């Protein structure tokens, strides 16, 4: 047989083993050794890939802003930060039992939240955020930029 | 016609070949040119099939080597008795066995090691022994250090005798082949002579020395006032004072009136309540019956007179419908090959060792053994490990027989042939059962861990939640506890206290208490079964796929020990039977580690402890039934809780363990370089350093070469086992010597 | 503090290992000797045994003395 | 010497039936068939496991891969001094001849062979892999 | 003083540690008799211990806040404040003996390369020659600098270098 | 007797003898001069 | 304590540099194999010949270096 996956290497998409699956996952970003790869094509693929990476980065940061702004307590943390702990995000796991959720509910929240050991709260308090609304605005902006 | 057949002066005695290293083989002889040749000199020293190709010479070699091994054992025993005699506190221990701890080693006052001399009690200083020679010596009747010294001298003399015997039988009177190939005479003489007459002689020694001396010692008189044993041999009336049957002499024996020997040949069951060991009358009766049994068994085979069996006839008569020709052709296999014999004998020998360990904790035979916790733990652990190693050796030499000495022309339709001919079914089903046990036996622990961490402890497998009861073992436990009333009408008690019943306490501590079996026991037992089956899988796969396979059709021609067959056909690293032995070693380590952990924690939680006359307060408070279903339970309650003594031993008389702990870790982590990496990298690095020597004209004229693949693997597993086992040794001894 | 510092340290480790890995890939795939005849890049390939030898030496020295002092204190 | 075909009515050696015989590489792709003529009955070893008895006269077997036929060929040749020949059979009735495929086993040189895959330079006269870069696929410099 | 510490003579922590060790040692000593070899060894330990403390106080050692001696590894600093006997003299001693061992070995290697079978005399030591060379190099550094200044210490570029570049 | 001396001239025997010598020498020095840390002398 | 640990860290850096630099510079070829450049970066081995050559590629040198990176950052 001569299966489709993967199309970048013909000799790889030839053998009737399960080596083709693992190797097709492994040689995907080895642009220099695909079939029919010139040099211009190499540079162009690298360029577009860089754009992909930038999109993922900005989308991720928007995610952090969104979850902090929605499920966190950044509005209450700025009044007294030698006190009430940072909040990263909230949990909804159907596998929990009663003392589990009774335990995880900490930091002043109303459900299973877990503490934010990331330093985003101090960063955003220093640079000049004060409320949730500003964080939401930042998240929307960064999602737009990622798009 | 079985007879003596000996040749005269085959090999002369001169130092000539000691100055010619590697004289034994044709390949090694020409002298070194690389550093591979040194390791080849040491690797093939005992490979007696790789010097010549004749049976007789190999047999003579292995015979004299056996003599050498016996000699070194005698030197070892002599050392032990000597150190007991001169550098110990044995007499102070006999005066008071409790509160005086056994010590038999004294260190020299140098850089500061003199803090290792502990306060063992009795006005003595030294290192506490757990080998338990003191209880053995009290069981034999030894009361003075002079007798120990005499035994030491006797041991040394026997050692010299053994080395001379070896020299004699290789150089002056060396037997022929057909002396060796008379297996039936060897069976008769071993079964009768060695086992039987040894049992009978030791029964004699017990009846005439060990029974009365221990009767007086347990009666309360101090050991010096007790009469010397030759007064017990010579004077009948003292024995008549102790056991009145001796006043009638040996008249009851020869007229079949044996019922009058019920004073020193008994059948009472449990233990000596004042001592903690077995009743010595039972022990003497036991060896008498053993000797009669073996002396009867030793007249089974035909040697020179018409009576008796032939092995070939017995083997060739057993063949059924499902197995073709049956056993026809196993006698020629088992009289012309040494590796087959080594395989069978190592197998049964190691399994025998493990059974020794189990019976030895269950029914403590020596006086004042059960209340010396360290001795119990050390003896069980030691015999466990020796059994494991021997069984893996059985695997290895069965593989070597498969590679070298197997000839299919003499072996056509046969049990061995048919096993080879459906190895695929065998290994496939063994693989299946390994995976089944894996998922269930370990997933139970993962599930209990998850449920116990998610807030719901009601959905985990335990004694109070969903229950898994070992109903079979509990039923067998009750069967044997009830045995003295229906199915053993003449015993007064059960054969041990682990089957149930009352408690035996010697000096405040617990000798043995009944053991209960719950859900944690169920799960750990299936863990044991799982690891045992995996090791069987690896070793049996090595044996069956030693000659050929679907991957390599000519694996026999590459030999027993070879690294690969290139990177081709995908890659064929580790296809020899030798590497199957290698991985088997790793899994043996795993399984036995689990076994001895199970024993240690179960005993510290449910058996040992002090009888404070307020019930029983165990050492760890009895937390096994609640904690041995979570991996967190083991990691916290066992490894993290019980390491407080081995990590804080600095400054006390116990710091050697807390200092050999870390070294054991170091060697364990040092093995990983040899295991993970490969020799090409080291070859290139060694080449660059060779350049750095070529610059300064210090080029070694022998050539530096990296280790071969097989040697790198072997060194890796050596360091791995050494580090792991040394860690466990240090941990166990520090813990139980500290709190036990 | 703990998580931030630990995070950036491990990230730095992986990045540096990647740097040397792509050095090796450069030598295998993209190096050309005739274009690089006599620059510093060929000089580094000329005396590499000295480099590997002296790195081996310092590694040995630090290993022996560090482990020795720790074991002695123990 | 011309290229011979086989006669598929030759008997087979006596053997009990192993596990390790033909799987379904034979049903869809190929299986190999070996043939030799013995002189006296004798016990040989299968390259799967077990022992078999060759017959007095022509024989015939069938195997899965090629290393099995080569293993049995080496064993029958260096130990018993016979002349085996093994074929390749496709699962529709197609028979291909191979080993020797020259009449003479490929150690004694037979005039009339054409050498292939045979470079004519010293091993250290290969080009750098920068000068074969950016071709149709992955190429070793010593493949050009 | 030298990086914010004090010498052990007036160091309070020094005497406290000394008292603590003597205390544990006498505690071990209490339960035996007055003629027993246990007590003999224990009193020997007391003597060695107190002598060790006096010897460390006498040599002008420097103790931190734990009361333990600290070594100073700096030529100018140790030579200026009287501490040459803790790193400086030890390093010159070790370099002497280590270069001695290396030089003796190297001379053996050149001595045996000139034979008919260099490997046998490597695996089986020529004991007369080895003892002879074991004496002949007690002054190695002079012979070393002579071999350096004559250019025989270093092989030229007939060493085997990796192929290719 | 010549071959016995040559056997004594092998590598591991001389390693054993020489390391016994060096070990014993250091041990004796550490007995007669107990606990050396600095040189000052 | 800081003295001892800083030396341990220097040991880590010099060792990891040794493995990586050796892998990089011996990527064109070694004496165990003088045409390593014909195989590319990550190839398995060269089989049992010449004493067997496991882990000879530059990929495997970096492979060994990763362990040291993890240790040193540890
Ligand atoms: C009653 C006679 C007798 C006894 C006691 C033994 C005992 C033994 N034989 Mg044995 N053997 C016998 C008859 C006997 N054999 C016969 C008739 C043959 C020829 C068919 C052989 C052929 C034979 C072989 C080929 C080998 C043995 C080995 C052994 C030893 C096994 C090691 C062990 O666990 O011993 C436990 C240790 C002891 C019991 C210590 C006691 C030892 C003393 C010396 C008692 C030995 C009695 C001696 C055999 C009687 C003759 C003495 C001599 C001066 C005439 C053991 C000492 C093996 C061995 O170890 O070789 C050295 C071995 O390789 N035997
Ligand atoms: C195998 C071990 C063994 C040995 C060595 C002995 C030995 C002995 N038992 Mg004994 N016993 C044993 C097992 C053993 N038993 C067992 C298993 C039981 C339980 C059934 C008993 C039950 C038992 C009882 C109930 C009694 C003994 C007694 C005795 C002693 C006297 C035996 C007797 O009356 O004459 C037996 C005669 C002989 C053995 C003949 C000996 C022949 C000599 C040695 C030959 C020497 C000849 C030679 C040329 C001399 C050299 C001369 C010149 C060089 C100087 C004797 C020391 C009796 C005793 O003394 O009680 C304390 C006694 O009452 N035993
Ligand atoms: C009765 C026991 C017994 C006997 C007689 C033999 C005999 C033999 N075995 Mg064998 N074996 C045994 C038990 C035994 N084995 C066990 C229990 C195992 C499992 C571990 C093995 C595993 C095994 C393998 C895997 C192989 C053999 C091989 C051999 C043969 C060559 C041995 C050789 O040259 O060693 C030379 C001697 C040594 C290598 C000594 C080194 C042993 C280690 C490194 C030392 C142990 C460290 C020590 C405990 C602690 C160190 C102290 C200190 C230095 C720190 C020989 C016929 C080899 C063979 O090919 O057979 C033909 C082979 O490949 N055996
Ligand atoms: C802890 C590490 C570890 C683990 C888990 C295993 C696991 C295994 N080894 Mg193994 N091995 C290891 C270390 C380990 N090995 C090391 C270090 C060595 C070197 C000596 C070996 C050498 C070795 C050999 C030589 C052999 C094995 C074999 C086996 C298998 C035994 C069958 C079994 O229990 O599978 C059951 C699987 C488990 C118990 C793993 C846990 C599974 C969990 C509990 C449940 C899985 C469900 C999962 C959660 C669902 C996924 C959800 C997700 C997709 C979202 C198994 C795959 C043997 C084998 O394959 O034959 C049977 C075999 O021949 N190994
Ligand atoms: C700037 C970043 C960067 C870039 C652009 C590249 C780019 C490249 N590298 Mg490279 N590399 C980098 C960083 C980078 N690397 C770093 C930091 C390291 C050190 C670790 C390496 C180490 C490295 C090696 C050793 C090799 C490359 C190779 C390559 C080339 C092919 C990549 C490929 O096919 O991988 C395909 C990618 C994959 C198959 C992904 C595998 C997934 C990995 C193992 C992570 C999995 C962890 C998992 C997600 C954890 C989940 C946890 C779970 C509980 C949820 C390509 C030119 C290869 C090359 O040139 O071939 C000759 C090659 O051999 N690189
Ligand atoms: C415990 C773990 C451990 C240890 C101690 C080492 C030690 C070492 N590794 Mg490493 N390594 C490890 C794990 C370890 N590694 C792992 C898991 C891997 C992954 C595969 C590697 C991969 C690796 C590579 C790839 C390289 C090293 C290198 C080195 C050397 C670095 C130089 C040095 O520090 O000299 C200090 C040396 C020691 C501390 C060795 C101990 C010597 C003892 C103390 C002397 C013997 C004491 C006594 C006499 C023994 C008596 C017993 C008797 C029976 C003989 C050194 C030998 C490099 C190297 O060799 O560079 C030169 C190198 O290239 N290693
Ligand atoms: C490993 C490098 C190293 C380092 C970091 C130091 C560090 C130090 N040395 Mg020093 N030293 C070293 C090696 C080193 N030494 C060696 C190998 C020698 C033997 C040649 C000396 C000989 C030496 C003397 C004789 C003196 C010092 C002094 C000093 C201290 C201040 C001067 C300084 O830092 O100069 C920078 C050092 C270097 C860049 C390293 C090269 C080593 C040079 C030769 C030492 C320089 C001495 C300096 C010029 C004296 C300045 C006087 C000061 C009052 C301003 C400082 C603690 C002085 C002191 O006691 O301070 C209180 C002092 O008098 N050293
Ligand atoms: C690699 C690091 C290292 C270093 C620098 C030292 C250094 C020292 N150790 Mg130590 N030790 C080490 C590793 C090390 N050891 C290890 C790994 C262990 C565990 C096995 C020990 C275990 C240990 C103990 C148990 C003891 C020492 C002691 C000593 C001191 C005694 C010096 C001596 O021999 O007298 C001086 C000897 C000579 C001068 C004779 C040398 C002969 C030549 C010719 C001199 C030439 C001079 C010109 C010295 C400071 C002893 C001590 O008192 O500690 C302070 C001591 O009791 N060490
Ligand atoms: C059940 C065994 C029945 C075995 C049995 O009944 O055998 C009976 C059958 C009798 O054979 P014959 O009497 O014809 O053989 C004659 C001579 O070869 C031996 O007398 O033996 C076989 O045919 C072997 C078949 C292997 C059967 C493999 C079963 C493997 C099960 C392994 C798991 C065991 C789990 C429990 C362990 C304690
Ligand atoms: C003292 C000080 C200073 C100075 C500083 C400095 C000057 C530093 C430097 C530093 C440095 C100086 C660093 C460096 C580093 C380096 C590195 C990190 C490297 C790396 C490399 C690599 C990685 C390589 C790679 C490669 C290869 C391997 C091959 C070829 C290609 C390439 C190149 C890519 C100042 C005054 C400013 C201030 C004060 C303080
Ligand atoms: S040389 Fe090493 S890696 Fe290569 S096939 Fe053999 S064992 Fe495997």
């Amino acid at each position: 047989a001569t299966k489709l996956f993967p199309k970048f290497s013909q000799g790889l998409a030839q053998d009737p083993t399960t080596r083709r699956i693992w190797y097709g996952l492994a040689m995907a970003h080895d642009f220099e050794s695909h079939d029919g790869m010139t040099e211009e094509n190499l540079y162009q693929k690298i360029f577009a890939s860089h754009f992909g990476q930038l999109s993922i980065i900005f989308l991720w940061t928007s995610g952090n802003l969104f979850h902090v702004a929605w499920q966190g307590n950044f509005e209450q943390w700025v009044t007294d930060p030698v006190h009430i702990r940072p909040i990263a995000h909230a949990i909804w796991d159907p596998h929990f039992g009663q003392p589990a959720v009774e335990a995880f509910t900490r930091g002043g929240a109303s459900g299973p939240v877990n503490i934010s050991t990331s330093g985003v709260y101090q960063w955003w308090y220093t640079i000049g955020m004060r409320t949730n609304q500003d964080l939401y605005v930042g998240s929307v902006f960064l999602a737009l930029v990622s798009a | 016609k079985v007879k003596i057949a000996v040749d005269r002066n085959p090999v002369e005695t001169s130092f000539e070949k000691w100055a010619k290293p590697g004289h034994f083989s044709r390949t090694l002889s020409k002298g070194p040119n690389t550093t591979t040749w040194i390791w080849n000199l040491h690797a093939d020293a005992h490979d007696f099939d790789s010097h010549t190709s004749d049976l007789e010479e190999i047999s003579r070699k292995v015979f004299s080597a056996h003599f050498g091994q016996l000699g070194i054992i005698f030197i070892w025993l002599s050392g032990m008795y000597f150190h007991g005699a001169r550098f110990s506190n044995y007499e102070a221990w006999l005066s008071d066995p409790t509160h005086i701890k056994p010590s038999a080693q004294v260190v020299w006052p140098i850089v500061g090691q003199e803090i290792l001399n502990g306060d063992v009690g009795g006005g003595f200083q030294g290192i506490q022994i757990t080998s338990g020679f003191f209880q053995l010596w009290r069981a034999s009747g030894i009361t003075s250090e002079l007798q120990l010294y005499t035994t030491a001298i006797g041991g040394l003399v026997m050692a010299a005798a053994m080395f001379f015997a070896g020299w004699f039988h290789y150089h002056k009177a060396a037997p022929k082949l057909e002396w060796f190939q008379n297996v039936e005479s060897m069976l008769n003489h071993h079964l009768g002579g060695l086992l039987g007459l040894g049992s009978l002689a030791w029964a004699g020694h017990q009846i005439h020395v060990s029974l009365p001396v221990n009767k007086l010692l347990d009666a309360g008189v101090d050991p010096k006032e007790i009469p010397l044993p030759h007064d017990l041999l010579l004077n009948r009336a003292i024995m008549a004072d102790l056991y009145p049957s001796f006043a009638k002499g040996i008249a009851p024996f020869f007229t079949l009136n044996w019922s009058e020997y019920s004073d020193f040949l008994t059948f009472k069951g449990g233990l000596n309540p004042v001592t903690g060991g077995l009743w010595l009358s039972d022990t003497a009766h036991h060896h008498v019956a053993i000797a009669v049994l073996f002396l009867v068994a030793g007249h089974m085979y035909r040697t020179n007179w018409g009576i008796g069996h032939s092995m070939k006839e017995i083997l060739e008569a057993h063949r059924g419908p499902f197995t073709g020709e049956g056993h026809v052709g196993l006698y020629e296999i088992l009289t012309t090959s040494w590796h087959a014999q080594l395989a069978i004998n190592l197998a049964l020998f190691g399994s025998l060792s493990i059974i020794v360990a189990h019976h030895m904790y269950a029914m403590p035979p020596y006086p004042y053994l059960a209340t010396d916790y360290g001795t119990q733990l050390s003896l069980f652990t030691h015999h466990t490990w020796i059994g494991g190693f021997c069984i893996v050796g059985a695997g290895a030499h069965a593989a070597i027989f498969m590679v070298r000495d197997y000839d299919p022309t003499n072996n056509y339709n046969n049990l061995l042939d048919r096993v080879i001919r459906h190895r695929d079914a065998i290994i496939s089903h063994l693989n299946w059962v390994c995976i089944f046990l894996g998922f269930h036996s370990f997933g139970l622990y993962i599930h209990n861990d998850t449920m116990s961490a998610l807030g719901r402890p009601q959905d985990m497998f335990s004694d109070t939640a969903i229950q898994l009861q070992p109903v079979f073992a509990q039923w067998i436990q009750n069967t044997h506890f009830l045995a003295p009333q229906l199915t053993a009408p003449n015993a007064l008690a059960a054969t041990s206290l682990t089957w149930g019943g009352d408690l035996v306490a010697v000096g405040g501590k617990v000798a043995m208490m009944p053991i209960s079996l719950g859900t944690s026991d169920f799960m750990v037992h299936h863990i044991h079964a799982f690891t045992i089956h995996v090791t069987v899988l690896i070793l049996l796969k090595g044996v069956l796929f030693a000659r050929s396979s679907r991957l390599i059709p000519d694996k026999a021609n590459l030999g027993f020990r070879f690294p690969c067959d290139g990177p081709g056909r995908g890659g064929t690293c580790q296809v020899s039977a030798w590497d199957h032995v290698f991985l088997g070693l790793f899994w043996m380590y795993n399984s036995l580690s689990i076994v001895i952990f199970h024993f240690s924690w179960k005993m510290q939680s449910d058996v040992w402890g002090t009888v404070t006359a307020s019930g029983v307060s165990h050492i760890t408070g009895g937390n096994f039934a609640q904690s041995a279903n979570t991996i967190n339970g083991w990691l916290r309650d066992f490894l993290w809780a019980q390491s407080s003594q081995v990590i804080q031993s600095y400054g006390s008389a116990l710091s050697a363990y807390g200092l050999i702990f870390l070294g054991a870790h170091f060697v364990w982590a040092f093995s990983l370089m040899f295991l993970f990496s490969g020799r090409g990298y080291w070859q290139e690095l060694i080449e660059s350093i060779v350049w750095a020597h070529n610059k300064l004209k210090v080029a070694p004229a022998i050539q530096p070469r990296a280790l071969s693949i097989t040697q790198g693997r072997a060194v890796g597993v050596a360091h791995y086992l050494l580090g792991g086992i040394a860690t466990t040794w240090s941990f166990f001894l520090a813990r139980i010597i500290s709190v036990g | 503090q703990a998580a931030l510092y630990t995070h950036h340290q491990y990230i730095a480790g992986f990045i540096m290992c990647g740097a040397f890995a792509h050095g090796a890939i450069f030598f295998i795939r993209d190096y050309d000797p005739e274009q690089n005849k006599g620059n510093v890049l060929a000089r580094m390939l000329d005396h590499k045994e000295a480099l590997i030898s002296h790195l081996s030496w310092v590694s040995l020295f630090l290993g022996f003395h560090t482990l020795g002092l720790y074991v002695h204190n123990d | 010497w011309t290229v011979p075909t086989l006669n598929p009515d030759t008997p087979s050696p006596i053997f009990g039936g192993s596990t390790g015989g033909l799987l379904r590489k034979a049903q869809t792709e190929e299986f190999y068939v070996i043939t030799w003529e013995a002189k006296k009955e004798q016990i040989f070893e299968m390259p799967t496991g077990g022992a078999a008895i060759m017959r007095q006269g022509p024989n015939l077997l069938k195997f899965g891969k090629k290393e099995q036929c080569l293993a049995l060929t080496t064993q029958l040749r260096n130990k018993f001094k016979l002349t085996p020949c093994f074929y390749r059979v496709f699962p529709d009735g197609k028979v291909q001849y191979l080993h020797p495929a020259d009449g003479v086993y490929p150690e004694k040189v037979n005039a009339g062979r054409v050498g292939a895959n045979q470079n004519m330079r010293r091993i250290g006269q290969n080009v750098n892999p920068i000068k074969v870069k950016f071709s149709g696929r992955m190429m070793s410099p010593a493949e050009i | 003083d030298i990086a914010g510490l004090t010498p052990c003579s007036e160091s309070k922590a020094y005497a406290k540690l000394e008292k603590k060790e003597l205390k544990t040692l006498e505690k071990r000593l209490k339960q035996y008799e007055a003629d027993s070899a246990p007590a003999v060894a224990l009193k020997a330990t007391m003597e060695r211990t107190k002598a060790r403390f006096a010897n460390y106080a006498k040599a002008g050692l420097l103790c931190g806040n734990d009361g333990l001696p600290h070594l100073i590894a700096d030529p100018g600093l140790a030579l200026k404040y009287g501490h040459a006997g803790e790193v400086f003299i030890p390093t010159f001693g070790f370099l002497y003996v280590a270069g001695y061992i290396g030089y003796v070995g190297r001379q053996y290697l050149i001595a045996v390369k000139g034979e008919a079978k260099p490997t046998d005399k490597e695996i089986i030591i020529d004991v007369p020659l080895a003892t002879k060379l074991a004496w002949q190099g007690a002054g190695w550094p002079l012979a070393a600098v002579q071999e350096l200044q004559r250019g025989t210490l270093l092989e030229k570029e007939e060493n085997i270098t990796v192929s290719p570049r | 007797m010549k071959d016995f001396t040559t056997y004594l001239s092998t590598a591991p025997v001389i390693a054993t003898i020489w390391f016994t010598f060096t070990a014993g020498l250091l041990i004796e020095i550490n007995r007669y001069f107990p606990d050396p840390l600095v040189f000052s002398f | 304590g800081d003295f001892l640990v800083h030396h341990a860290i220097a040991l880590g850096l010099h060792t990891t540099t040794l493995i990586l630099v050796k892998g990089a510079l011996d990527a064109r070829g070694s004496k165990l194999m003088p045409d390593k450049k014909d195989f590319g970066y990550s190839f398995p081995c060269d089989g049992p010949g010449r004493g067997g050559t496991c882990d000879i590629s530059a990929y495997d040198a970096f492979y060994l270096a990763v362990f040291w990176m993890l240790n040193t950052i540890g």
